[PDB]
């Protein structure tokens, strides 16, 4: 279930793997992405 | 017993009024000389331009729609035409017969080939071209791949051809293009991706021959229905390397060092060590990303690196920068009169001409060449001048003792 | 020989001393690229002042004449030039038979009847970071109810950018809402022939004079704005003419003007306009027409005696470079129409996209330095004297 | 020996600072300030269309019909005509030369009369709250035809000034380009245009307008804002620099003046005539001369020839940093109002009405001047003294 | 009758009080305004 | 037959006199023009 790096987290903003965030892209769909400070 | 104090009084004033100027030397100060002149000859810059639309609708084949259909938001995750489609019933039929994969065997597919073939053709877009009264052809444009897809570069100057020059200011001695953006060839937009665009027109970038085009980040825009004038002014900046400055080529992917080159470099390595592939527009020699790789690795990893990551790439300041001060302006086209004429000349409707025809004039003004250069403020030569003038007194006193 | 040398020294030094006295100033230049860049404040305003659907009967009663929607006798002007559909809606609103005027406040009118950032903002990003209407600080100006991105006043830290390009800058998609534009039946300071928005890029600590120093952005185009931060530093007298207030925290030519405009408009009308500082009673719609507007227009366009603003010792200028592309494309039109439940024609007349960012070279400084300071004065001369002395000694 | 030894060492360094002198070095001082008073520049603007369709008479169509591509080489209406059947009739009755006797024809007169009238185009004008009239615009002829110059500052009128920044203290024009008066385009010539709108140039009073080469554009249906910044550059004459001072056609030396000069002499010694917009006192080229000599010779000189004209660098240059921007006009609301105010259709207002705001910003005056780096005084400072010491 | 400072002088360009002028505004109607050199 | 200086060389790009070229103009028809290096 856990969504990996660079993957689509649409309708699942909280299903990202450890160290990831559901990032809304400026030109496309949401993507699980390495969390940054 | 007074001579010893005339020698100590001589050696004293030597170092006393000398150490005050050597500290200013080890400061490594730098004067920035300015000079805004007009050059007799001017090396006209490279002009890279790209169409906002990536793939021609008439060039997308059944096989292409099969491999990159999902990427273009023309198909869902199940090789079907999305129900959220928002196109007329005339393109729907043509697109459905193309999305018919019943009894279909997928032929091999390559992105670089797709961009090259399905991309926009300079030979169809270029309705007119001049450079100093000299008429130019599509063969004057060097094909360059970038995020927008298949772009082009006038006066690219790499490859065995000499870089063009100009010796006079004004439109008469500059580039003048008349393009046909071909909105009728624009891919239907049914979703929001990195390969779809809400806008129509072109994206242009004026850069030095030896500076790769980062047209998606540093380019300017030109719209259809207008003749755009761009008065330019070449500005050359020179910086000093350290101990004087912070500036400084690896020659890994590119010949000359550029902030852009540095970024293109980082983007490539990053995208490679994250997806095990490179995007069509990237240097190096890695396997080109597949349509699937684009959606699930390539695009995301790149977007993040550019818009969100500020740790990975650390580009130093170049010691040589060529900047072009741009000044835009426009007028409507066509006039209510010349419309019916342009319509007949290109076998298009009057409405079409207004939505697709474009004219771009890139040139220089009177004052065309400005230089901002960092010079070594205090060199060894001048240093030994004043400090050396105090030696003649320490030598004359060293004899009397 | 010693005598000659002495003369020489003399020749050298008196002049040197004088040079030191003229208070000369060298202007050092430096155009570099900063690793970090403090992104500027972006104030933007809609050309239309009041939403047609928010103007109530009471509002039309108090400020109807000001908006040229009513004559001097609380009636709908015969010179009206609107369709028969807005005429009916506007007549039922201008019906004051058996109507009791409730209290009315301009500042409230602007705030409520103004354009809502929450309706105009269809999209917003700043370095891949999605932003909301809550990132825009409401600021009142001559155009009415405007907004400021990265205002940086109020307890929030001012945003920064470390890379060049659109990807690391502001990107807005607005809906100017022409369908909400007030009918123009006359020419006033509150009416506009144009449609679109007015924008100004300025330092956080510089009040926006958006009506005078702003640039324009039109609907139906995506506008790109390549910027270059330029910081200028001047020297105070004896070296220069600059200097380092009451209404504002930092000194600005704009701040100085806003100041003068306020005092002037106050001592002429006994009130201030909604967008002005200080603590004076806000001008009424009537006061606007007969005192406020006239007095202000005159002060700005005609008077050159009242306000005398000195030159700031610190100026932040942003070199702007505009460009645009059409929107929507013939294809993406029917998509945007469905996404926002608007007609295709509407999207073309109302939708707007603005990209404000920096280029590679982003930070230039033009600073006035003290050409000849005490140090070098006592040094060069001093050094020369020493040299002279040594020479003498040798001669001896 | 040790005294005559440092003597031969300070005799090679004595002639060292002088080497830097015969170098004629030059420091370039920069200064970007805000002037209390600012001499507002000249604003020359021209309509892209050359001749009004309603002003072209039968005689005019006869003499310059071929030049405007409205007639073929045989005084007939080209079969390649691409106009509606309403202008075709009006144009055919005008091209009817049966029993017609050609009256004399003059280009300068044609441009002046058939050109666009500032009195019809100018719907509004202000300069610092001061309302201005067509009488504030000085008629100037250029390649585009009959143009105009605000604040020309010639004829003895004093040149206007501005002391504050912003639109409120600058020029604001509202034009009507009159597309309904645009000549039908049936062919491609130097007197035909695919574009609609105007061409503008902001220049110093004493710098002739080369508006076809160095101008910017303004389109109809938009209010254009132009934030300007005056930049004055000063160069040094040789031995220090490559520039020169004042120049015979023009009062002050300008790269443009130099080119206008060359263009004139060249076009004269090639066609034995000058174009309407050119100085000197040569016979004005006829419509026939334009097509077969004037235009070709000029186009070639400008776009192809780089040997004939050799313009030196001016010692004094005034440059205006321009920054453009625009907003749509009219708004969906103010359309029906502007339509009634000018008795035009709503669609017309959108295709023809135009608003231009030219002004300065806060920082308005920048100077880049070349100063003599090492003058005589400095030279004196070192060499003599050294010599004395030597002695 | 005499029109005071900052007032509408429409159709009455000569009815301004002492030291005033009928000034046509760039965006609105005429206004009696303090005369300036 | 030989086309002289500054003349129309339409459909006759090779009928220019000695020292001339058929030059296509940016805004108009072709013209026989002095050949340049
Ligand atoms: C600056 O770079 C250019 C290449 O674009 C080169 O021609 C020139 O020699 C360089 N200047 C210096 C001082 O290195
Ligand atoms: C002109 O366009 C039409 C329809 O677009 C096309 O069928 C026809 O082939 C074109 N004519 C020519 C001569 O190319
Ligand atoms: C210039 O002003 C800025 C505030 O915008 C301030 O941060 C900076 O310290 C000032 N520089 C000097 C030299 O005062
Ligand atoms: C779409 O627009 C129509 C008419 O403008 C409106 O009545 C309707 O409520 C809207 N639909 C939705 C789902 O908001
Ligand atoms: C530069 O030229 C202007 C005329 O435009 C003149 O007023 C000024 O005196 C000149 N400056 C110098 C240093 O000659
Ligand atoms: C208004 O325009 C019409 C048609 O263009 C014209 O016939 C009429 O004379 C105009 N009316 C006025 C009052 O000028
Ligand atoms: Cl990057
Ligand atoms: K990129
Ligand atoms: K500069």
């Amino acid at each position: 279930d856990c969504i990996p790096k660079w993957k689509g987290c649409v309708n699942r903003h909280g299903d990202c793997c450890e160290g990831l965030e559901c990032w809304k892209r400026r030109r496309s769909f949401e993507v699980c992405v390495p969390k940054t400070p | 017993v007074v001579w010893a104090l005339c020698f100590m009084g001589s050696l004293a004033l030597l170092a006393l009024v000398c150490t005050n100027r050597i500290q200013y030397y080890f400061l490594y100060p730098h004067v920035t000389k300015l000079d805004e002149v007009a050059a007799t000859r001017l090396t006209f810059p490279a002009v890279t331009f790209c169409n906002l639309n990536e793939f021609r609708f008439s060039r997308v084949t059944k096989n292409d729609l099969y491999h990159a259909g999902e990427l273009l938001a023309l198909l869902n995750n199940r090789y079907e035409i999305p129900d959220t489609q928002t196109a007329d019933e005339k393109q729907l039929e043509i697109l459905q017969d193309k999305a018919n994969f019943r009894n279909f065997k997928p032929k091999p597919f390559n992105m670089l080939e797709f961009y090259d073939r399905a991309g926009h053709d300079i030979r169809e877009m270029l309705l007119s071209c001049f450079f100093r009264g000299e008429q130019c052809s599509p063969e004057d444009f060097k094909v360059v791949f970038t995020r927008y897809g298949k772009c082009y570069t006038f006066n690219a100057g790499q490859d065995g051809k000499p870089r063009l020059i100009t010796m006079k200011g004004g439109t008469g001695n500059g580039l003048e293009i008349m393009l046909d953006i071909q909105q009728d060839e624009y891919l239907p937009v049914w979703g929001e991706t990195d390969e779809t665009s809400f806008e129509a027109g072109i994206k242009v970038q004026i850069h030095s021959q030896d500076e790769p085009p980062l047209i998606d980040q540093l380019g300017f825009g030109v719209a259809p229905g207008f003749q755009t004038f761009v008065s330019c002014q070449e500005q050359r900046l020179i910086y000093l390397p350290p101990p004087w400055g912070d500036c400084k080529g690896d020659s890994e992917f590119y010949d000359t060092y550029s902030i852009t080159a540095c970024r293109i470099d980082c983007e490539t390595r990053y995208l490679v060590e994250n997806c095990n592939c490179r995007m069509v527009h990237m240097p190096g020699d890695a396997p080109y990303c597949t349509p699937e790789q684009y959606k699930e690795c390539a695009d995301p990893a790149l977007d993040f690196l550019v818009e969100k990551d500020n740790e990975y790439c650390v580009c130093e300041m170049p010691c040589n920068v060529t900047r072009y001060g741009k000044e835009l302006s426009m007028v409507k086209i066509p006039s209510k009169a010349s419309a019916k004429y342009l319509a007949k000349k290109y076998n298009k409707s009057e409405q079409y001409i207004g939505e697709n025809i474009l004219v771009l004039d890139i040139f220089f003004e009177a004052l065309n060449y400005e230089t901002i250069e960092q010079k070594k403020a205090y060199e060894v030569a001048g240093l030994l001048g004043d400090i050396g003038g105090q030696m003649g007194l320490f030598i004359g006193a060293s004899i009397l003792t």
